[PDB]
């Protein structure tokens, strides 16, 4: 009667975006990404890889509801570096991370199948 | 300087009224250069103190060895030299009460300063002499450094 | 400001399951990778029923969402498979569903198990684990004497955050500070509480010594494969999918730095 | 009223325990020992398979709409 499909959750709705960037006019150099279909599992990580970096001042994410499917990531940075900046770091820093372990895994896994 | 208040302390009693939280501790000390009863919870679990410990405390206005006030926020990405990197234990909180020995008539001999550092309280008494820098609702800082 | 420099070591590795060791990595990175391994790593399932005849004692759906729940080795094709929503076909097609036949009537008096050796698939790199060349087959049905179950299904290419159908893991053990240094529990009682299997600790002492300035690292899992893939490759898949979800957002993210 | 195909918790599949299970306990294993032998760690999957009516069976002792 009310139930959503479980496909909501991860699919994108026509005309909606993945993400979104916005000032944040309480503080200098503070963005909100709202970023749609996803969930704690990115929000997680992209704040943490964020608070690595010594030029981030916050990094905090929130999922505003548990039934809507977007989260909130508030990145505050320096004032001579910027919050998409940053956010792009993050992610590429994630990106090499989860590559290495990847690759480190494959060669674990070759090492006990033969020796 | 910036520096309201500085002596040498010697961790007197621990907990008196037994351990009313875990990772708290209330000591309390008594100086020697200035005859100060202290009364200061501390975190212990991260800053370990035990019974007969002698440290140096000192209440500033403010970390920077300049004379600059503090903005109350939180900046870790902050170069300029501050006198907590002197120290082990540091602390930032608020004067909320000044009492005194004073009678209607005559004014303090004694004062008592106290502070709250996000809920660890604090307790400075003594003679007047040693605590005219402190107001009410005035931030401070701790800078506490064990000695041997 | 940079990336983590992950160690892994594997300290077992069956068909059944994984039991490995990441370590220098951050405690956000590592729970991301233990909720993929649940709810993004695709795997194959039916998705699809038509029931053309039922005379069983369980009602239509209920043969429906028991086939759902068969775990089919998905291993190699479900890389290959598209999602339907990406699919330029009709409702089905063999780059993005995989047929099953079941079609089955007790005649003896005696009764007849509808197990999954009997769902009978069109390709035959996608088929029941049970069915796969000891355990049994998994229950689908029992019949008696002039009871017939006669069905076509579909199976399709999802992960657990859609339907738990979709979800390889049978159990994923996570662990990390299996000594409680970091004293991320606070135990009243540490004494009562039985030791890790990967604490490191004489019998006598309960818990580590309390460790400021540490944080997790060094997290210990055991993914066991419900069957559809091997632990290994949930692992590897889990590690493909998450990291290649944050290159999508990346690439919405230039798009969107840019536009502004 | 039949053995579910996957354990409610975990996910782990218990649909192809429930005969070898039944096996088991008639060749004189106890409850525990059986569960211990269809590699049932979990008390989850032990629940499944301990606390599972078999119904079905009854069910079966109606004959059917046709014949
Ligand atoms: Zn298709
Ligand atoms: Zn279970």
């Amino acid at each position: 009667m009310n139930a959503p499909p479980a496909f909501e959750s991860f699919l994108l709705f026509e005309g909606e975006k993945k993400i979104t960037i916005n000032k944040d006019t309480k503080v200098p150099n503070a963005c909100l990404f709202t970023i749609n279909k996803e969930d704690h599992t990115l929000g997680n990580i992209i704040k943490s890889q964020l608070l690595k970096d010594p030029q981030v001042l916050f990094a905090g994410y929130k999922v505003p509801h548990p039934l809507e499917h977007k989260i909130i990531i508030r990145v505050q940075t320096t004032p001579d570096y910027s919050p998409q900046e940053a956010f792009t770091n993050a992610i590429t820093d994630l990106i090499s991370e989860l590559s290495l372990l990847e690759e480190r895994f494959r060669v674990a896994i070759k090492d006990k199948q033969e020796g | 300087a910036g520096i309201l208040f500085e002596d040498i302390f010697d961790v007197k009693d621990i907990d008196p009224e037994g351990k009313k939280f875990d990772r708290v501790s209330r000591l309390h000390c008594e100086s020697e250069s200035f005859k100060m009863d202290l009364i200061l919870d501390v975190n212990i679990q991260i800053y370990p103190v035990d019974l007969g410990d002698k440290f140096r405390l000192v209440i500033a206005s403010t970390l920077y060895e300049d004379g600059t006030l503090d903005d109350g926020e939180y900046n870790p990405t902050d170069d300029r030299p501050s006198r907590a990197d002197q120290f082990e234990y540091v602390m930032y909180g608020k004067v909320y009460r000044i009492e005194g020995d004073e009678t209607s008539t005559e004014a303090a001999t004694r004062l008592s300063a106290y502070v709250s550092y996000g809920g660890l309280l604090m307790r400075l008494q003594g003679d007047a002499n040693n605590l005219h820098g402190f107001e009410v609702d005035s931030r401070v800082y701790l800078l506490m450094k064990k000695l041997a | 400001p940079y990336a983590n420099q992950p160690t892994v070591r594997i300290t077992e590795l069956t068909d059944e399951n994984v039991k490995f060791i990441i370590e220098n990595t951050d405690l956000a990175v590592a729970n991301s990778i233990r909720r993929v391994f649940i709810a993004e790593v695709p795997i194959i399932a039916i998705d699809w029923v038509q029931i053309d005849a039922n005379s069983s004692v369980l009602h239509d759906e209920f043969i429906a969402h028991r086939l759902g729940l068969i775990p089919l080795t998905s291993d190699d094709i479900v890389d290959k498979l598209q999602y339907s929503r990406d699919c330029t076909c009709e409702e089905f097609c063999p780059e993005c569903s995989v047929e099953f036949t079941l079609d089955v009537r007790c005649n003896e008096d005696q009764t007849r198990h509808v197990t999954s050796r009997d769902l009978i698939s069109n390709s035959p790199r996608v088929i029941p684990v049970t069915s796969r060349n000891e355990q049994d087959d998994i229950l689908i049905v029992k019949l008696r004497k002039g009871q017939e179950l006669r069905l076509r299904a579909y199976a399709k290419k999802g992960f657990g955050k859609e339907h738990a159908k979709w979800n390889p893991t049978a159990g994923v053990a996570f662990e990390y500070d299996p000594d409680n240094a970091l004293r991320h529990t606070v135990y009243p009682k540490p004494e009562e509480w039985p030791k890790s299997e990967y604490s490191e600790l004489d019998e006598d002492e309960s818990q580590a010594p309390y460790d400021p300035n540490g944080k997790p690292e060094r997290f210990y899992y055991n993914v066991e494969s419900c069957g559809s893939l091997r632990p290994e490759t949930i692992v590897l898949s889990a590690l493909s999918g998450l990291k290649k979800k944050l290159s999508d957002l990346q690439t919405q993210l230039s798009h969107e730095i840019q536009s502004d | 009223m039949i053995i579910p195909v996957r354990c409610f918790t975990c996910g782990k599949i218990v649909g192809n325990k429930w005969e070898a299970y039944l096996g088991l306990l008639q060749a004189e294993y106890t409850e525990g020992d059986a569960l211990d032998a269809l590699g049932l760690k979990r008390y989850c999957c032990r629940r499944m398979l301990l606390a599972h009516v078999d119904l079905i069976e009854k069910l079966l002792n109606y004959a059917p709409l046709e014949k």
